[PDB]
RNA sequence: UUACAGACUUAAGCAGUGGAGCAUGUUAUUUAAUUCGAUAAUCCACGACUAACCUUACCAUAUUUUGAAUAUUAUAAUAAUU
RNA sequence: AAACUCCAUAUAUAUAAUUUUAAUUAUAUAUAAUUUUAUAUUAUUUAUUAAUAUAAAGAAAGGAAUUAAGACAAUCAUAAUGAUCCUUAUAAUAUGGGUAAUAGACGUGCUAUAAUAAAAUGAUAAUAAAAUUAUAUAAAAUAUAUUUAAUUAUAUUUAAUUAAUAAUAUAAAACAUUUUAAUUUUUAAUAUAUUUUUUUAUUAUAUAUUAAUAUGAAUUAUAAUCUGAAAUUCGAUUAUAUGAAA
């Protein structure tokens, strides 16, 4: 049911950062170590400037490399403080700021996109999927480059009374008992819900013999009945709050409870 | 061994606590356990310290004639002067102070009676 | 000052000279007592 | 174990022919191992890595719109700054001229 | 302008040290040489051969520098540099093994129970 | 195994358009390869992790159909393939004893030249 | 043990100037093997440091060149 | 300063081991080097996932000098741009 | 924290055209226990109770991981940051040597000091598990040591398999038979037997000896082999000889 199901629990393929299966072993060992440098090296792509007071820093996220048959895509979660040109005018949609500039050399650019580039030192097809968070405490991985990097001037006197307050401040305190039993009773609704709807199809009648071998209960829209991508996907969905995060402070040590 | 390992252990647990110090001997057991364990290390600190004057005065020009040595010990700095300058040195004084239980003067004798350097003149 | 948890630094000045053990040295530090450690 | 010698190494023989095999019946030595053995060069040349990646110093050419920023490069720099200015600078390197 | 080596080799990617760069130095000319080293062993060591001929090639074979040795490539590991505890199954050694397993960074490597 | 049970059974639902007979996904014995690594204290309390890594297997069968279907099978899976996974294929072609047109070594080459080479044909003059 | 039937350790040797001249042969080869020619030659083999001075006989002939420069010194205590 | 209980440990019981040769680690000593690994008095400085070369960190000799990096400024050889 | 969770175990369903065969299996999913009930006895806070035993049902009996603080240790040759020092040298490369030296001492192992225990032999082949094989695993056969053969070691050759398929690899102990110094408890020559692989009788079968043998396998000589470009300092194996301590 949990295990069962694409959006009740994680694929264990997503715990390792290189998702990968090759006969070749050697082979397997030099596409790890090459995801290992990209990953440096896209680290390195992600400070610009536009002037010499004008250094945007786009935290990047560890990458994952999906390996299939026939594609490695790297996908990575990013986070882009806009500063320079943060109005409620629509003059960005009359010019590339720096962080569109760098990720329409990935795949987009006909000349040298970086995925060309990396498809000869992978000889397999490559495609990057960078996906925008817009709170620096939804991925661990971001929340504590942006501390290390960027609010160091916060807590190397001491965390500021003011730093901690925000870091506490976050998010409201949810209760997750509360939500953890709504989310159980859903449950029970849905499975009390398809129950009942093979009962009744069943009870109704939709060779005497063969109602002894098959188990075709009936069509697909009774068993199915108010059972709708509208209501079903989203209530079903795991790790949707954040429940808990302790933060700690050179190495930041920041850990979130996402139930 | 096990009654004498005993009371050298009571000394040494004593002495365990920072900055603490030596002290006199109290019992005749304490004598015993003093010479098992506590003369080595001070017949060691005193031979490294007698060769250091020895070398940095001169060897010529070190040859006391009146010795005094003060300790909780057999004699300890005796018995390691009579080593440091052979065993034909016969000065004409050395009065040992041994300050603590009473055990120890007899217990000295018994090592100098090992040393060529104290035997009765004839 | 040097027993506080900032004379840890503190440097005495102290020598270290090497001696063996006589047999009876030997023959006391052995058993529960002398021999074996205590933490 | 009947069978005579002479027969089994009639049939030794012609067979090695027919499958390209080395008929050696005497057993002298031939290194026909060394001439058999793998080469194993392109693996163990490889164990570092594929030595063409991109690097740092090629995307200002690859990508001159964009300015990238080294801070690991940058850091350094600025050590070495700092340190000419408390006077901790490197000695001036000796020229093989001289 | 000055190498270290006699001969132009490409850096490797990654971690770089003097022991990497010499293991890497080595790894490269056996690859270039291992067809003439396995040549001449085969001359030296096949007895159909008249000796003097065999010996002419073992006296070939000392005389190659010892950057085309097969038995001094020694496995370091590709992180640190180290040359002791180095798993061949990741080319690291048994302290990078860890933390990079614990990290998520080896294809498919857990916990054990 | 979650994705690769999940290709497997959209293996079996390509093969059935295509009119191939399939069998499986037969569940093979899962290889473990295990590495322990010993900790800094190596005093013989908890100083060693272990660490382990299992291979599920899965082997998918076709039977009684032509070569060209089955090449679109592996073409067809092979370009909507799954992270993770990998694939192996053995085919099995049945021929005809006799057949019509059919179905040197580096280190040779270079032994004769160096027993051409005049260090070496020093010696062999007889 | 070097199989008998793989030959000698023949190593590059300036034999000729010594054998022409009497020079001594001055020689880092340690794993040598003394070849019945080099009988009567002299050499001068390293230990690791110094070069010991060394003639070959005929009761020396398939040992090394090695074997006749020790490079240790002999052990003593402070009794 | 009192009392209580529980510890960890203790000894008890059982089954193995305690000297010899060799293997291996450490110490000391030696050595051109025997790479490195310990000093506030009980005891106690231990790297077996492989040291012939390599490994290697030590010694002797010889040899290299912007060196493996990044940038600056020149010079060229080369391809594009213009 | 515990619960929970996973592993193990029992069971169910699914998968395998049961020649990739181990279906007595493989691995996905699910279920099960943190067991349950009656009765007698002894205690109790005596009640709707614990400790006990008795009876009944059950395959049910074992593990794993897990909080944050506080006080303290390690250079991590297992990663850093700064400061500090070297910059023709404290950086870099090559050849050789060393890390393997040897008075004493200590730790941890191995093999032994013989009969509730060592050695041989056991082919329609007694009986495993878990791993490994593209920087390979190497079958059978033949040749030599070497003898009918086997065994062991190496060479020649390189079958199959890059693997639930072929190979490393016929597990070993066990068990049976034979043998075994000390041991005159033996062996042999005669005779003898209703113990016959054996009994008995008479003769010889050494003395030495608190002791080291047909126990033990250190040390050492000689010859050959394996890996490697190379085995001298300083590797592994085999044969003949040597046979220390205990
Ligand atoms: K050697
Ligand atoms: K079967
Ligand atoms: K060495
Ligand atoms: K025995
Ligand atoms: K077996
Ligand atoms: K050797
Ligand atoms: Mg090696
Ligand atoms: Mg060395
Ligand atoms: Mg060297
Ligand atoms: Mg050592
Ligand atoms: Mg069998
Ligand atoms: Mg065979
Ligand atoms: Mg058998
Ligand atoms: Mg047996
Ligand atoms: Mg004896
Ligand atoms: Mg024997």
């Amino acid at each position: 049911g949990n295990i069962n199901n694409k959006l009740q629990h994680l694929n264990n393929m997503n715990n390792w950062n290189t998702q990968i299966y090759n006969y070749n072993k050697n082979m397997e060992i030099m596409n790890t170590m090459n995801d290992k440098l990209i990953n440096k090296l896209l680290y390195k792509m992600m400070t610009l400037k536009l002037n010499n007071m004008n250094i945007n820093k786009i935290i990047m996220s560890k990458t994952i490399n999906q390996h299939s048959l026939n594609k490695l895509n790297i996908k990575f979660y990013y986070y882009n403080n806009d500063i320079n040109n943060n109005n409620n005018n629509n003059n960005n949609n009359y010019y590339m700021n720096m962080m569109n500039k760098l990720m329409n050399i990935m795949n987009n650019n006909m000349n040298n996109n970086l995925c060309n580039i990396l498809s000869y030192y992978y000889k397999k097809k490559v495609t990057i999927e960078p996906i925008k968070l817009s709170y620096i405490y939804l991925n661990s991985d971001i929340f504590s480059k942006y501390i290390s990097l960027n609010d160091m001037d916060k807590y190397n006197n001491g965390i500021l009374t003011n730093y901690q307050r925000m870091l506490n401040n976050i998010m409201p305190k949810l209760n997750d008992h509360n939500i953890s039993m709504n989310y159980i009773n859903n449950i029970n609704n849905i499975n009390n819900n398809k129950y009942n709807n093979m009962i009744n199809l069943l009870n109704n009648n939709n060779n005497n013999y063969n109602n002894n071998n098959n188990n075709y209960i009936g069509n697909i829209n009774n068993i199915y009945n108010n059972m709708t991508i509208d209501n079903i996907p989203m209530d079903i969905l795991m790790y949707k709050y954040l429940v808990g995060w302790s933060i700690k402070f050179y190495n930041i040590k920041v850990k979130l409870n996402f139930i | 061994p096990n009654n004498l390992r005993r009371v050298a252990t009571n000394y040494y647990k004593e002495i365990q606590e920072p900055n603490s110090l030596h002290r006199p001997c109290r019992t005749k057991m304490e004598v015993d356990a003093h010479i098992a364990s506590i003369f080595l290390q001070n017949y060691g600190s005193i031979f490294q310290s007698l060769k250091e004057l020895q070398k940095r005065v001169g060897p010529d020009n070190f040859k006391p004639q009146r010795i005094l040595d003060v300790g909780y010990g057999p004699a300890t700095g005796i018995v390691a002067l009579n080593d440091i300058l052979g065993p034909n040195y016969r000065p004409d004084l050395k009065d040992a102070v041994i300050l603590g239980n009473a055990e120890m003067q007899e217990r000295a004798k018994i090592i100098l009676s090992r040393q060529l350097n104290e035997v009765v003149d004839t | 000052f040097y027993t506080h948890k900032e004379g840890k630094d503190l440097k005495f000045c102290n020598f270290q000279k090497s001696i063996k053990r006589p047999k009876f040295s030997i023959e006391l530090k052995k058993g529960k007592l002398l021999a074996t450690s205590w933490d | 174990m009947n069978v005579p010698k002479a027969r089994l190494l009639k049939v030794a023989e012609l067979s090695a022919k027919i499958f390209d095999q080395n008929f050696n019946p005497s057993g002298i030595r031939t290194g026909s191992k060394i001439l058999n053995e793998r080469l194993k060069g392109p693996s163990v040349a490889s164990y570092y890595g594929n030595p063409d990646i991109l690097k740092f110093r090629h995307l200002k050419t690859l990508y001159p719109d964009i300015e990238f920023v080294d801070l690991e490069e940058q850091y350094r720099l600025s050590m070495v700054e700092a340190k000419k200015r408390r006077g901790k600078g490197a000695p001036k390197k000796m020229k093989k001229d001289a | 302008g000055n190498f270290r080596f006699p001969i132009k080799t490409k850096l490797p990617p990654g971690f770089i040290n003097a022991r990497i760069l010499r293991d890497n130095f080595k790894r490269q000319q056996f690859k270039e040489n291992e067809i003439l080293v396995k040549s001449l062993k085969f001359i030296a060591r096949n007895m159909n051969l008249p000796t003097k001929l065999r010996l002419e090639a073992q006296l070939k074979l000392n005389a190659l520098p010892n950057y085309m040795r097969s038995t001094q490539i020694k496995n370091r590991c590709v992180d640190s540099g180290h040359a002791r505890f180095v798993l061949s199954d990741f080319r690291l050694c048994r302290y990078q093994f860890r933390e990079n397993a614990l990290k998520g960074n080896l294809p498919g490597v857990k916990k054990g129970i | 195994n979650e994705n690769l049970d999940f290709y497997s059974d959209f293996i079996l639902r390509t093969g059935y358009y295509l009119g191939i007979p399939l069998t499986g996904p037969k569940p093979l014995p899962t290889r473990r390869e295990r590495w322990t690594v010993i900790k800094s204290p190596f005093v013989h309390a908890k100083s060693k992790e272990n660490f382990e890594r299992h291979t599920h297997k899965r082997l998918i069968r076709a039977w009684d159909t032509n070569p060209e279907v089955l090449q679109m099978l592996i073409a067809y899976i092979t370009k909507h393939s799954m992270a993770g996974v990998g694939m192996k294929c053995n085919f099995f072609q049945r021929s005809e004893i006799s057949l019509d047109l059919g179905s040197t070594s580096a280190v040779g080459q270079k032994v004769l030249e160096l027993l051409d080479s005049p260090d070496f044909k020093k010696h062999l003059e007889k | 043990s070097r199989s008998v039937w793989k030959g000698p350790n023949i190593v590059p040797l300036p034999i000729r100037e010594a054998m022409t001249k009497g020079t001594p042969i001055r020689t880092n080869a340690r794993a040598a093997t003394i070849l019945p020619q080099f009988v009567g030659l002299k050499f001068q083999i390293h230990n690791g440091k110094e070069y010991v001075p060394i003639e070959i006989s005929e009761d020396m002939v398939g040992h090394k060149l090695g074997e006749f420069a020790p490079t240790r010194k002999r052990f003593s205590y402070t009794q």
